[PDB]
């Protein structure tokens, strides 16, 4: 019932006090997926996944890098099945990235004039106090 | 030769009809002079 | 199926900013009245304003003039039942279905002999703007067109997106106002368009001025001349416009009275003049005298 | 003139110029790449749309329609990837419409061709071996689902289940030391610069042992022949000759 | 003939003629460096490659026999046009170096204008610096003095500034300039230096041994600026006779040294010109303009 | 208006065309011939 | 849902799509409906083929449920590609197609006389299905742009409308 | 067909949009001057600052939340974080309500 393992290899032995929160963070993703297209609308119905996905793998792009609270093998293990995301956080990594939303906010080809999302604009530089929700993530102003 | 080969290409490319879809040109620019010059609207200035 | 360079609209509804955005796709959408398929172009007006769309083929435009999305006229801008009054055009395009896709074929055909440079046909031959156009004109945009539409949610409270609610959340207008209901294919047509009916309204209460009863009343009183006027200047506004036989330059009321030697002469000037003969910045009121 | 002016001059200048001639917007700089969906999108999107019957979608009616033309393609695709009975799951890469529409799996299955033939001898053995100790073999239903019976969710019913034991052979410790962990895997050697080319998988390079277990294991799906005087007037050209004359060997062709 | 060239992918910047009036140049946006042949068809033949930034400025020694880049990439360039390879790839620069002047007729020297706040002199042999005179700020064009002894720049403080190369402090400060000067060139006189500035004034001067000691003069109108902000550049003729500039206008603009009027302003681009060549022999007008191509024009 | 129906025999077809080639009988001899 | 979708937007409501791709009336049709609703070789293949891949898929969602057996599902396979002639009915639609059918017969005969070639039995436990598999993908390296074209041509038709004008 | 460089045209843009003014783009064949189009005193005394080009601004930023610990199952707003100073219901009130239905029914 867990995110049934592939690997067959024994998990390195931080994984015992990292294991319920993914637990329950698994639990509330099956959960927010299956929450079933109300009259809430078509465009935000997927606004629940990136939330949780986001979550999961900044949860353990803390225990790795602002804790060092677990090794590099059970973190690559929490990589290779698919607890963490190995882009979102290579991207996290960089230098103007740190809270970015979603991977698809920065895809440039994916919008007609060829630029991110005003998630992607500084609130500042707008100033106009304007509620900000990128259609694609839901989030209001990543960075 | 080149304008008739040229007309043959695009009506054969209907006939391809499966299209190897090449990218869209870049954008373009164009400098736009409105008939309707004036201050009352383009905010003073004659061209966009 | 339609190409064009680029769109063909009114300064109003090409937006405010010298520097605009704008996608355009090849075989967009199909004319709401050529009934064919066409290019359709889409531009952000202005910040927190409703992305526009070209809405006509070129040539349904090029035809009667207009701008292909706010479908009022170029050079004035008025319903296109006012512009057509004001020229006394006469518009003789079919509307059944059959003869109305023959006609639009053949007046393609002959619409592609051209430069595409000015309109086809008595837009042409009916330019001669009258001052009862250019006196309905409209004078500054009137950007209140691109703003978003009405909350159908936030009309009836529910627009729950915060103040991202897709439209205008304020009251909704009264459905039994005559501005309210004009089909864009009668607007095109102009066969009963209320807004028509209203600026013509508004067109008949203006003022001009008046006719006099009388054929021997062929002294015209000017009122509000100003001493910075001359007798010669007084001849020249009334001078080629005819003859003029006389001129009373009034000082002491600062008026004017002018005998002329032709009676549609006077008429056409003083008329043509009404509140509008600008000489030296004075609104003379030109009218029949006693 | 203000030197105050000059200042934020240069600070403007500065900043334009600076952000303007960025590497970012350089000449032949191309935007990196596209990463990775999480799975639970698509999903989410599939197990949404359903079967296109709510009036709530009604525009995708369309895109699913003509997105038929393309489905031939998606089957061949899926079909040339099953999994490989010594495996109990595969995953694979997925290249899919935003709407559902459409699902193409997005890889092709490159394999080493001694160890696939080693892997598919194997499974000659053990099949062999349990058809023939096995008291009663029960042959599964086709079709194995009713024509009512709707499809089944992933989520619901296999997303969690234990897969099942596969068909692997157990190879022994001392005279298959040089296969024995990674034998079975999906692509074996994957991700070891020592024997592979990379990631993208050509190129292997083998030890003499490993090529020796390899050969011993593939052993039973293989031709104990040395040389090629057997195939005397058996080989491509007896054949084209034979065809050309309209007369037939023994035991070939007509 | 009009004789427009094209084969470049994006703005071409600088372009620029053979000291013999044999080859062409030019560059740009591109990164890499195109050359043709002046004559014939005006074709091209040899493609100079390696400057990762943008070519900002081309320029050549006095015989034709090492070609000078200045690069967006905080380096200089010189190469070889017997091949087309780098010899020196000027290094050192701590920030933009967008105009670059070979030495010419004396020893063998360089003079950088850069966005770094300094300019530098360097020799070709050491692969080390000569001077460098930070004044304040980005400096963004430089020539020499014909005597190859004081060193002319002009930045965004708009006061055309001259350095001794032996005192090594501020020789000759010029004003007059409304706004930021964008050129300089001395004509063949070595005492006329010509320069183009975006407040829409062109302007010249003469570096004498004695001079008026406010040396404005002779002044033109026409050049324009807009936000852009393009680097503008100006140029005498062989003779001292036209001065050629361009601007963000789309109209190559050619005035006469004598009685300052506009002999041209002539038409037929799409994008601004930023760089006019004359031909050291010939009435042969070669323009680079940001709409990705050439004109060949004769006069 | 371009229609996207297509046709088995409008398939790509002996897309290279062949010329005379230098004896068969090209354009040049038959210039030269008596 | 495409071949439903298809089926419904020809306003053919009488006839359904049932889920292992079977083509039923729920009424007794009309000559006007029996005409209206028949349909060609494109849809028919298009069934067929989608027809083979549910039995490979459900054949494999069996193994994973737990139902079967490694075993099972390896012989079950092996099965599903040697008899596509009495589990599809795609022959009807496009009749080469008994090249590979024949092909697939030949195979089995080496495969079984070599198989069981000692005590191994007559009996069903054989699934050596690389073969029989590789068959069927060569089949469809070559329909693909067939029935490309032809479902192209169909929608088409079906979107725009059929040209009589210049025929 | 004009052709311009990229990263000066949405510079411009952004300004007008974000400050109101902008450099005109007219490029007339008389030569006119830089003039800031459109706000041209709100252009004056901001100086002409870009929303790209930082400059010194004292505007009130609307308040917000930020709860950034990925470790509560319910308390990661990260970049999802609402701001502070807005609503929680959007919804028009008793009289527009009853106007609107009054409306509703006249339509
Ligand atoms: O039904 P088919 O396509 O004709 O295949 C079967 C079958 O093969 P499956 O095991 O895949 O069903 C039999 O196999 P066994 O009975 O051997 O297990 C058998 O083949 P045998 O002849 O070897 O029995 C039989 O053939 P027949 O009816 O002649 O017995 C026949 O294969 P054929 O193609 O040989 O008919
Ligand atoms: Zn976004
Ligand atoms: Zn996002
Ligand atoms: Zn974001």
């Amino acid at each position: 019932m867990p995110k049934v393992k592939r690997s067959r290899k024994a998990p390195p032995d931080g994984w015992e006090l990292i294991e319920p929160t993914l637990d329950e963070l698994d639990q509330k993703m099956r959960e927010a997926e299956t929450e079933p297209h109300e009259g809430k609308r078509k465009v935000e119905s997927l606004w629940p996944i990136f939330r949780i996905h986001h979550q999961k793998t900044r949860y353990i792009f803390d225990l790795f890098y602002k804790r060092k609270a677990i090794s590099r093998e059970l973190y690559e293990y929490c990589i290779k099945e698919g607890y963490a995301d190995k882009n979102l956080i290579a991207k996290w990594k960089k230098q103007g990235y740190e809270n970015l939303c979603c991977l698809r906010c920065i895809q440039t080809r994916d919008t007609n004039f060829g630029t991110n999302c005003i998630c992607r604009v500084p609130k500042s530089k707008l100033e106009v106090g304007r509620i900000i929700e990128c259609t694609h993530c839901g989030c209001r102003g990543c960075s | 030769r080149v304008a008739l080969e040229k007309s043959v290409s695009q009506k054969v490319a209907a006939a391809m009809p499966v299209r190897a879809a090449d990218k869209l040109a870049p954008a373009q620019y164009i400098r736009y002079t409105p008939s309707q010059q004036g201050v009352a609207f383009n905010s003073g200035a004659k061209q966009r | 199926w339609e190409d064009a360079d680029f769109p063909i609209l009114c300064q109003t509804c090409l937006g405010e900013n010298p520097y605009i955005r704008m996608t355009k796709e090849k075989y967009g959408k199909e004319c709401k009245i050529c009934a064919r398929p066409f290019t359709v172009f889409r531009w952000c007006p202005g910040v927190r304003m409703r992305f526009k769309k070209t809405e006509v083929c070129q040539t349904c435009s090029k035809l009667k003039n207009v701008c292909q999305t706010c479908l009022l006229d170029l050079e004035y801008g008025l319903p296109i039942q006012v512009r057509d009054a004001g020229l006394s055009f006469k518009d003789d395009m079919p509307k059944s279905d059959v003869n109305k896709e023959y006609y639009t074929q053949n007046m393609e055909r002959e619409i592609s002999n051209s430069d595409g440079t000015r309109p086809v046909g008595m837009l042409g031959k009916a330019t001669s703007t009258s001052d009862m156009l250019l006196k309905l004109a409209r004078t500054t945009p009137y950007y209140k067109r691109n703003r978003p539409h009405i909350c159908s949610f936030w009309v009836k409270g529910e627009c729950k997106r915060g103040e991202e609610c897709p439209y205008r959340h304020e009251k909704p207008t009264d459905p039994d106002d005559p501005l309210a209901d004009q089909n864009i294919k009668d607007r095109y047509y102009g066969i009963n368009d209320p807004v028509a009916d209203k600026l013509l309204k508004r067109a008949s209460t203006m003022p001009r001025l008046d006719p006099p009863e009388d054929k021997t009343i062929t002294t015209l009183y000017v009122g509000g001349l100003g001493d910075t006027i001359t007798e010669t200047d007084l001849r020249n506004h009334f001078y080629q416009f005819g003859e003029i036989r006389t001129i009373t330059v009034v000082q002491r009321q600062q008026c004017a009275f002018i005998q002329f030697a032709t009676r549609q002469a006077a008429e056409v000037a003083a008329e043509k003049s009404f509140n509008k003969l600008i000489v030296n910045g004075r609104r003379l009121n030109v009218k029949w005298g006693r | 003139m203000s030197e105050e002016k000059l200042q934020e001059k240069a600070r403007k200048w500065q900043q334009l110029q600076a952000k303007r001639y960025a590497e970012k917007r350089k000449f032949g700089f191309v935007d990196a790449q596209k990463e990775d969906m999480p799975p639970e999108h698509v999903r989410k999107i599939i197990r949404d749309h359903g079967d296109m019957t709510n009036r709530k979608f009604r525009h995708d009616k369309r895109v699913y329609l003509g997105a038929l033309k393309y489905m031939p393609h998606a089957v061949l695709k899926l079909l040339e990837n099953m999994p490989m009975p010594w495996e109990q799951i595969r995953d694979v890469p997925v290249l899919y419409h935003i709407t559902g529409a459409i699902s193409f799996v997005n890889e092709i299955p490159w394999v080493i061709e001694p160890v696939y033939i080693s892997q598919w001898g194997s499974m000659w053995i053990m099949m062999r071996r349990e058809k023939r100790d096995r008291r009663h073999f029960k042959r599964m239903r086709f079709p194995p689902f009713d024509d009512e019976e709707p499809p089944l969710d992933y989520a619901d019913n296999i997303l969690d289940v234990e897969p099942l034991e596969a068909i692997q052979l157990e190879l022994d410790p001392e005279e298959d030391a040089p296969v024995l962990d990674w034998f079975y895997d999906h692509q074996p050697l994957r991700d070891s610069r020592k024997y592979v080319n990379g990631s993208t998988y050509q190129r292997w390079q083998f030890t003499l042992p490993m090529m020796s277990t390899l050969y011993r294991l593939a052993n039973q799906l293989l031709t104990d022949l040395v040389d090629d005087n057997y195939f005397y007037l058996f080989d491509l050209k007896a054949f084209f000759t034979s065809k050309a004359l309209n007369m037939a060997i023994p035991g070939g062709p007509k | 003939p009009i004789m427009l060239l094209s084969g470049h992918e994006g703005e071409v910047y600088c372009c620029k003629f053979h000291p013999n009036g044999s080859t062409l140049a030019s560059a740009g946006f591109d990164r890499l460096i195109l050359l043709w042949n002046v004559y014939g068809d005006c074709d091209n033949y040899a493609t100079l490659k390696g400057h990762s930034g943008a070519v900002m400025e081309l320029h050549y020694n006095t015989d034709g026999s090492m070609l000078f880049s200045a690069s967006t990439d905080k380096t200089v360039a010189v190469w070889d046009s017997e091949t087309g390879e780098r010899v020196k790839r000027l290094k050192g620069h701590t920030s933009f170096v967008n105009s670059c002047y070979p030495a010419r007729r004396g020893p063998q020297l360089v003079c950088t204008g850069s966005d770094d706040g300094t300019v530098k002199l360097w020799d070709i042999r050491k692969k080390a610096a000569i001077q460098t005179f930070q004044n304040t700020y980005q400096v963004l064009a430089v020539t020499f003095n014909d005597t190859s002894d004081q060193i002319i720049s002009g930045g965004i403080d708009n006061d055309i500034k001259v350095w001794d190369l032996r005192q090594n402090k501020l020789t000759y400060t010029m004003r007059g300039h409304a706004d930021s000067v964008t050129g300089l060139s001395l004509s063949s006189e070595g005492s006329y230096l010509l320069s183009n500035a975006m407040d829409n004034t062109v302007r010249v001067w003469d570096v004498r041994p004695f001079a008026p000691k406010e040396r404005c003069v002779k002044i033109f109108q026409g050049n324009v600026h807009n936000f852009e902000k393009n680097l503008l550049r100006c140029s005498w003729s062989p003779d001292g006779s036209k001065i050629a500039a361009g601007s963000a206008d789309r109209f190559v603009y050619v005035w006469d040294t004598t009685s300052r009027r506009i002999l041209y302003k002539l038409p037929g681009h799409a994008g601004s010109i930023n760089e006019v060549a004359f031909h050291p022999d010939e009435p042969i007008i070669i323009s680079a303009s940001s709409d990705k191509r050439l004109y060949m024009g004769e006069i | 208006q371009l229609s996207k129906q297509y046709s088995s025999r409008d398939l790509p077809s002996h897309t290279k065309i062949k010329y005379r080639q230098t004896t068969q009988d090209a354009p040049e001899e038959v210039r030269n011939r008596d | 849902n495409m071949l439903n979708l298809l089926i419904h937007r020809k306003n053919l409501n009488y006839l359904h799509l049932d889920y292992n791709f079977n083509l039923k009336p729920v009424k007794t049709l009309t000559t006007k409906e029996r005409k209206k609703s028949r349909f060609g070789n494109a849809f028919h293949l298009c069934r067929e083929v989608l027809r083979l891949t549910k039995l490979v898929v459900d054949s494999h969602v069996q193994y994973r449920l737990g139902n079967v057996d490694a075993f099972q599902l390896a012989d079950g396979l092996q099965y599903i590609f040697a008899h596509v002639g009495q589990l599809t009915g795609m022959y009807r639609y496009k009749y080469k197609l008994m090249r590979q059918i024949r092909m697939c017969k030949d195979l089995k005969h080496l495969i079984y006389y070599r198989f069981n070639t000692g005590p191994v039995g007559k009996g069903p436990g054989c699934g050596f299905w690389a073969a029989g598999w590789r068959v069927w993908l060569f089949f469809m390296r070559g329909i693909t742009p067939l029935l490309e074209r032809w479902l192209g041509n169909l929608l088409a038709r079906q979107f725009e409308g059929r040209h009589s004008k210049g025929v | 067909p004009a052709h311009i460089n990229d990263f000066m045209f949405e510079q411009q843009r952004r300004t007008f949009a974000t400050y109101g003014y902008a450099l005109d783009p007219s490029l007339d064949n008389h030569q006119v001057s830089a003039k800031y189009i459109g706000s041209v005193e709100e252009a004056e005394k901001n100086q002409g600052l870009t929303v790209f080009e930082t400059g010194q601004k004292k505007t009130e930023k609307r308040k917000k939340f930020k709860e950034n610990d990925a470790s509560n199952i319910d308390g990661f707003l990260g970049p999802w974080a609402k701001y502070v100073d807005e609503k929680d219901v959007a919804k028009p009130s008793e009289e527009e309500q009853k106007e609107l239905d009054e409306i509703t029914a006249k339509r």
